[PDB]
């Protein structure tokens, strides 16, 4: 009945989960957090593509948003780390495109 | 349990932020409720705080009276001794008096016992204390006689034990009335207020 | 000059914030002068 | 509790020790030369016993016994089993995906390739052009 | 300022208690204070008569 | 073996972290950036030019300067793309059935 | 030195504290006090003009917002809160020496003027007596 | 109970630790050129310090030597009464009040760009899913 | 942004399209649509906001603080918000 | 109507947010266990540390009343402490959630008064610690702004150390025990500052000819030095 | 000034002075007019504390400022000299510029001056510290140029600072009128509540 | 001996205060920590039961 | 940061003073007669302490002994579950509350006689101040 | 605090409430004459009249 918000809570917390068992040098645990990422949602699935190619405002958007969530920047030769954040995008671009964020504190 | 401290700010805000426009009525309004509210929720910590408080304390001096198995004027202690239990009805509610059926030894045993009972029981700042000792040592005086020649001896040290006796059984009684509707008179404050704070939180505005 | 409330070597002295007291002494001085010998000590 | 690392932790720590893993994969087994064959596509035919079981369970903890990791559980195996056509359907019609699903390559082509000289990460802007100078 | 007025006030009584108890024939002695009672003068705008 | 880093030592391990299954990319960690400031002084610049609040939110925008977007999304978009849907398909990538795709992008990145 | 003293800085941040609780502490007497006063006048008057008149009955500055103390500053031979870069080995000052068949400077440390240390051992600090060639007991 | 303290640690001399003062160490002592280099040079009219000049050049704000009682022990003093300056509006800072949980656009920035950009992807979700609910509602 | 304001909102919203009907509401009713989403939004952040919050401080933190230990975080979130809910749209 | 199906991948999947998630959910999937925190390193209140105080190791005194348990540092670790990420090695020194310390007023002109002097900053006291990102994107906010305010200065990387110390160091909890570490590049900039103002208005003196024993031995090289 | 502590009994009283009878209607409506005037006090209390506190706060600055001789955006200074004056005048209201009259060693000297006045003045936390400098820079790139020729290369920073100064001179002002009209909304509260106060204290019962 | 050291009998009088006030301290944190849980609990519900 | 301390007294032998041991002091050792004389009275049946028999007779409530390990070395236990009695009502006390403040006849209890005395006195005066004022004013 | 066997000797005692921490400080060295040695100057030398200055003012 909460599908979008469960499953962005999920995200975030395998996200947390991911980096605890990276410190820690745990690849089972970590291995277990990517397989159990959501990777099944035929939304983001959809707006992979269209944020592969989204340019300018709502990019900037998701960029802004992305960084909120997560503003470290991952090593560029780690797929999964990679694939990771593509999908997280995905999933904000999907989000902003059904319902467009508003970033500013000023607002009415 | 308590929540997480807010987040915070990493880059510092001096005064960037602040409003380059004085504020509107609606604003001001909704200002003025929001002091209202928090005014409000002050007094109703007050109220919860010093009720949750009370009833601790006082549920621990129950558990402690209980488990050095004290006894009042209410008699409510099951673990008592049935002899105990008559002495001290009899000091609370009955008259003291030695039978006759004793021998005048068991009579000043009894009167030991009721001595050294109402003296454990009754402190110096007791009111009850020296009318209850004037007629145990009346008793005393009057242990080789029968009951009917010692009531008329006994009967003017009675008469204020009692009196101060019912006097504690009233102040009891009192309190446990004036307690009773101190505490309903606040528990109903408190719900009123708490719907105040329900209402103006349906009609406070803001994000 | 970033951090005022995190940096009080860099800070006035509480002389300072006082208001109060041929030439005078100067009236502002701060916590980093004691980085420095002869500050206030002279080069006689 | 901690099982040690190194329980000779003196004399182990220096000769043999532990490495940084690593997780792409398993790097002890052959690398496989072809992609995954295409699975069946599924269906709501085989939805029997997630669909029949979540409304048991559901059933259950509406009186109470069944507890709620077990509604999670049932509900999450539902999903998964109807995300399995959703998913069927977007890579089968979306065309995006017609390039992705016969993807092929070998490892001398991804070694011979030259796109790793341009992963060099970009450079932040100016914070002037906020003030717009 | 009225501090320092009333500071010199103060200085001004001191060296005259100081003067009187030494006496007009040992004077020499309390040429400690011009020090600080020209700097009074030059300030206020005050003669001391020293 | 991890031996303790002291208090004095954490800002070179802010910038030179340890090695880890999962490492940042420590050439680009000082490019992180995400300015709190952004939107404020927006709106101070804005109302000084003499704008009410509505049109300064219609004209507010989203920082531009944050951390920079990673190149591997825009050089290997079609392997990221094939892997997902791998994952997708095969449920994560258990037992190993995205291995092909991880592998070419592994190899791609890398060069031994 | 004395002026150092004046400023608080030779003073630890227990003693700063404690001077800043008390200042408190003497403060909200002040007001709490005022107060009752004030609402004790204005209630016999059944006047607000009065409350309001005795908000200027007792402001020289303001308290010190932060403190800097001299036991803040670091020491130490080994402590890296001293270290920002390594100072060349031609400038470091030497130790001194002594060395003969009679005595030594070897066989223990003294340490720093703060950083002090014994120079003997712990199994031959008992007979600390033994090595010296007179010796001035305590007092006590 | 600081003052006029016992003696608690002990005095005492290692064996064969060296001394280097000599038998008429008592009757020697200390010398200093200074004293005859300054009636020489003033006898001489050599060159004079700058010290001896009240004024100071040394920096472009003015300054003055305070001696005390001689020449050679001075201390620069600066004249000007400096003025201060602020860049800031008064009023729009009020740091006891805590910021955080205030509801406004100070209270955002207070906290920062990333719990509000957090709150506004709840928002969108939750909106996401509240015109799910309204669908599924009105279409019934 | 108020719940008043929002239930009206909804209310209009509701009236609208038992006026339009079922097979134009989607077309004609936009932007009270909009407009009803946006102050329940409202009231969902002001009601929830400290919730979410101690979610993302727990999430920078790796969930490794007391009240982060267990799932009170989330449903307490999730709790605020289905109950928001259940006050605005019905 | 469950709330929160879709949330707990973490229950359904056994994946463990942290070793402490691990051993206690039995979920066993970290290799080396895990080694509890005390309570006394995730809480407790602020002490004093110099040895040079008299109520050292004491916790600090406030207006409030206040849990007088201090943190306790680690101070004798263990060997090996597999994790050396700043997450890890911040819990040594400080708590992840904050001082036990803080204050709920009664009233706001308690707030005020405290803060009047000098007992009371909401940064200080209600407040977390700063995670390594954070730390990150003020130190490289700060540089930015310095580099904007001049690139040519000597001083610059000097200044935005010691900002980067004090984030590091936690310095809006524990100022003073932040500027206890900074202050030698504060020192650092303040040579600096002097250095560049000498090389900008040319300042030199009249060096003394050489010593007859500038060097201690005939054989010895007489490195020259500017 | 405060009132000695109040007396005490002697003898211990105990219990002895407890009611004997439970409380009535009148005496329950008087507790609770008690319990509102101790609440409305309790709100007094925190009004005037606060008031008393922030102004004698807020006046110790003010004399502190004037001791230090400082000047903000609002120059209200007679101590200045005329030239600083001048100065900060230019960088808070007009443009700071170099006149053609002056030779380039002097036009090089006033920008240094304004450089570091306004480095003095501003801190890294204040917004218009980048576009400032940012302007002198530009300045200092063009000390050799007449102001026609130095315009059109100094505008786009000049737009900056001047854009930044507004702003701060707006947030000043709507910080002055929200005190304002706060202030003004406590203090009639205050009164509204000192008269319930009285009203009650007309209607209080006992002795 | 170690019965005195129970009831604290070989302790100051200082060391029983500072007890005395830790103790208050856990309590008021405790219940005001309660407090809050249950003003919020008490405030999505809109039920004054819940604070009872 | 108690245990294992540092000699902080000095340890000395006044001159001449006395240490009353012989050469064979440390040969010397110890005897009581107590183990002989407890066998030579079991054995010969002579009068036993009453340390033997658990029950106490020395009061009216009951005791037993409790043995350690030996007849020598017992404590007695009281066996009653004692109860007890307070001739006292409850709820007539609030000691929190100050009650010299609030008015009525318990805040003049906890106040004193003598303060409501004056009390009394002080409006007898005021009475007849008052009642000569009304006089005055109606006699116009 | 009184004893010489407690560490915060001639200290303030310390309340969960703020207080003056300045301390009564008893006659130790009295002068010889005395006039009045009646309680009510001698009880000054040990307790004051007025009583202690660390009475608390309760906001709840």
């Amino acid at each position: 009945s909460s599908p979008h918000m469960d499953r962005l809570l999920g995200d975030l917390k395998l996200l947390a989960a991911y980096d605890s068992a990276a410190g820690w040098q745990e690849p089972k645990a970590m291995e277990s957090a990517f397989q159990s990422l959501s990777w099944d949602d035929a939304d983001v699935l959809k707006a992979l593509p269209q944020y592969l190619n989204c340019r300018g405002e709502q990019k900037r958007r998701v960029d802004f948003a992305y960084a909120a969530l997560c503003p470290r920047p991952v090593d560029e030769k780690d797929p999964k780390q990679t694939l990771m954040s593509l999908w997280m995008k995905a999933r904000l671009f999907s989000y902003d495109q059904k319902h467009p964020f508003v970033l500013s504190p000023f607002a009415a | 349990t308590a929540l997480p401290p807010p987040p915070s700010a990493n880059v510092a805000v001096s005064f960037t932020a602040a409003p380059a426009e004085p504020l509107s009525r609606g604003e001001v309004k909704a200002a003025s409720l929001k002091l209202e509210l928090q005014n409000i929720e002050r007094e109703l910590k007050d109220w919860w705080m010093s009720r949750k408080i009370l009833r601790d304390r006082n549920i621990g001096l129950f558990n402690l009276l209980q488990h050095h198995n004290f006894a009042g004027l209410s008699v409510n202690n099951a673990k008592l001794s049935d002899s105990q239990r008559v002495m001290w009805t009899d000091l609370v509610q009955g008259k003291p008096d030695v039978e006759d059926k004793l021998s005048v030894d068991a009579r000043e045993m009894k009167v030991d016992m009721y001595e050294k009972l109402f003296k454990q029981a009754a402190d110096l700042e007791n009111p009850c204390r020296m009318p209850g000792v004037a007629y145990l040592r009346c008793l005393r005086d009057t242990l080789t006689e029968t009951q009917s020649a010692r009531r008329s001896s006994c009967l003017n040290a009675f008469s204020s034990f009692d009196a101060c006796r019912t006097g504690l059984l009233k102040q009891q009684s009192a309190a446990v009335e004036n307690s009773l509707v101190r505490q309903n008179m606040a528990d109903v404050r408190a719900k009123a207020l708490f719907e105040r704070r329900a209402v103006l939180l349906d009609l406070v505005e803001g994000k | 000059p970033f951090m005022w409330r995190q940096r009080a070597y860099c800070a006035p002295v509480p002389s300072a914030f006082a208001s109060q007291q041929g030439v005078r002494k100067p009236l502002l001085r701060s916590n980093s002068e004691s980085l420095s010998v002869f500050s206030q000590i002279p080069d006689g | 509790v901690r099982n040690q690392r190194y329980p000779a932790s003196p004399v182990q720590e220096i000769f043999l020790p532990e490495p940084v893993p690593f997780v792409q994969f398993d790097q002890t087994a052959p690398s496989p030369n072809s992609p995954p064959a295409p699975l069946p596509s599924p269906s709501l035919s085989q939805c029997e016993e997630q669909k029949d079981r979540y409304r048991d369970i559901s059933s259950m903890f509406h009186r109470g016994v069944a507890g709620a990791e077990q509604v999670r559980e049932a509900y999450n195996s539902m999903a998964k089993c109807f995300r399995r056509v959703s998913v069927a359907e977007v890579l089968e019609s979306d065309p995006a995906f017609r390039q992705a699903r016969n993807f092929t390559m070998d490892l001398k082509q991804a070694e011979d390739d030259q796109r790793y000289k341009q992963l060099q990460y970009g450079r932040v802007p100016s914070i002037l052009t906020k003030y717009h100078l | 300022a009225p501090h320092q007025r009333a500071a010199c006030e103060q200085l001004h009584s001191e060296y005259k208690q100081c003067l009187a108890k030494n006496g007009r024939t040992h004077f020499s002695a309390c040429t400690d204070f011009h020090s600080k009672l020209r700097a009074c003068e030059n300030m206020l705008g005050t003669s001391y008569c020293i | 073996a991890a031996s303790t880093i002291p208090i004095s030592q954490w800002p070179s391990l802010l910038y030179a972290p340890p090695s880890s299954p999962a490492n940042p990319a420590v050439e680009a960690l000082p490019e992180m950036q995400f300015d709190d400031l952004h939107y404020p002084r927006q709106m101070l610049l804005c109302r000084g030019a003499g704008y009410s609040l509505e049109q300064c939110n219609r004209m507010a925008q989203p920082d531009a300067r944050v951390t920079p977007e990673n190149p591997a999304e825009k050089l290997l978009k079609e392997e990221a793309v094939a892997a997902i849907a791998c994952l997708s398909q095969r449920e994560g990538g258990k037992d190993e059935q995205c291995r092909y795709y991880i592998e070419r992008m592994y190899k791609l990145a890398n060069k031994e | 030195a004395q002026l150092h003293a004046s400023e608080g800085f030779w003073d630890s941040e227990s003693e700063q504290q404690e001077a800043r609780l008390q200042r408190h502490a003497e403060h909200r007497n002040d007001l709490e006090t005022t107060w009752e006063e004030a609402l004790r006048e204005a209630t016999l008057a059944r006047n607000f003009d009065v409350l309001v008149s005795y908000l200027n009955h007792g402001q020289n500055g303001i308290p010190p917002s932060v403190t800097w103390n001299f036991n803040a500053m670091p020491y130490g031979k080994e402590n890296p809160d001293t270290k920002t870069f390594p100072i060349p080995d031609h400038e470091q000052p030497y130790r001194a020496f002594s060395l003969g068949f009679t005595a030594n400077n070897l066989s223990g440390n003294w340490g720093d003027y703060i950083d002090r240390q014994d120079n003997k051992n712990a199994l031959m600090r008992p007979a600390r007596m033994m090595f010296t060639d007179v010796f001035i007991p305590t007092t006590k | 109970s600081m003052d006029h303290g016992m003696q608690y640690s002990s005095i005492y001399w290692e064996t064969s630790h060296r001394t280097y003062l000599p038998f008429w160490a008592s009757l020697t002592q200390k010398f200093s050129w200074k004293i005859m280099d300054d009636q020489i040079r003033s006898f001489l009219r050599l060159p004079k310090p700058v010290t001896t000049e009240p004024f100071v050049f040394s920096s472009g704000s003015p300054y003055i030597r305070r001696y005390f009682g001689d020449a050679d022990i001075s201390v620069p003093v600066p004249l000007h009464a400096p003025a201060h300056f602020a860049f800031v509006p008064t009023g729009t800072v009020s740091p006891w009040e805590e910021t955080g949980m205030e509801t406004g656009p100070q209270g955002a920035a207070a906290r920062g760009a990333a719990a509000t950009a957090f709150r506004a992807v709840l928002e969108s979700a939750w909106k996401c899913d509240i015109d799910e609910q309204i669908k599924e509602k009105l279409h019934s | 942004m108020s719940v008043f304001e929002a239930r009206s909102s909804f209310l209009d919203l509701e009236q609208c399209a038992r006026a339009a009907g079922p097979q134009r509401w989607e077309a004609e009713c936009q932007g009270v649509r909009q407009r009803a989403l946006q102050a329940a939004a409202d009231v969902m952040s002001r009601e929830c906001g400290a919730y979410g919050d101690s979610f993302f401080q727990c999430y920078r933190h790796g969930f490794r603080l007391e009240a982060c230990q267990g799932e009170k975080a989330t449903m307490q979130l999730l709790r605020c918000q289905r109950m928001v809910a259940d006050r605005l749209v019905p | 109507s469950i709330l929160g199906a879709e949330a707990f991948p973490e229950l359904l999947s056994k994946v463990p947010l942290n070793p402490q998630m691990d051993e206690d959910k039995h979920f066993n999937k970290y290799k080396w266990g895990n080694e509890p925190i005390p309570v006394n390193r995730r809480t407790g209140s602020r002490m004093n540390s110099s040895i040079y105080d008299n109520r050292n190791h004491e916790a600090v005194r406030h207006p409030w009343s206040t849990d007088a348990r201090t943190f306790h540092p680690n101070d004798n670790p263990e060997a090996d402490r597999i994790n050396t990420q700043y997450s890890n090695m911040v819990s040594d020194s400080f708590p992840e959630g904050g001082f036990s310390d803080a204050p709920r007023f009664s009233s706001n002109w308690e707030r005020l008064l405290a803060y009047h002097h000098g007992l009371y900053s909401p940064e200080k006291f209600n407040s977390t610690t700063k995670t390594a990102d954070e730390i990150r994107l003020a130190v490289n906010d700060f540089a930015a702004k310095v580099h904007a305010d001049d690139p040519k200065n000597a001083c610059k990387y000097l200044m935005i150390e010691e900002f980067k110390c004090l984030q590091s160091a936690q310095a809006r909890i524990d100022p003073q025990g932040a500027a206890t570490k900074c202050v030698k590049w504060f020192n650092e900039w303040r040579q600096c500052a002097w250095d560049q103002e000498k090389m900008v208005k040319g300042y030199n003196y009249i060096e003394d000819r050489r010593a007859r024993k500038h060097k201690p031995y005939i054989g010895a090289p007489d490195l020259q030095y500017s």
